[PDB]
């Protein structure tokens, strides 16, 4: 994966 | 593991009760971080923590960069089908 990416809440 | 076909039934009022994370531009696969306990990913049986999204009613989702996938993902109304497989 990637920690660096964003997270978004849908 | 193998790639699933789950439903998910959700009301109009509500979100899908998922956090994700991910996207092309980063190189990996959107992601299910988070499943919100009483939402309907939840509440569908079929999502777990792990899981990456390869499509949502039919749209590709392997190459989609984070918003891209924000915005089809939040779209759908519904009856909702899902492909998905945990790595």
């Amino acid at each position: 994966a990637n920690s660096r990416a964003p997270t978004s809440i849908i | 593991g193998p790639i699933r076909k789950v439903l998910l039934l959700k009301e109009d009022h509500e979100g899908l009760g998922i956090s994700i994370t991910g996207g092309k531009e980063h190189g990996v696969p959107i992601l299910i971080s988070e499943i919100h306990p009483g939402q309907p990913a939840d509440r569908c049986g079929g999502l777990h923590v792990g899981d990456a999204i390869l499509a949502v009613n039919g749209v590709n989702l392997r190459d989609t960069k984070h918003k891209e996938a924000v915005t089809i993902l939040s779209q759908q109304r519904g009856e909702i089908e899902f492909e998905v497989v945990y790595v």
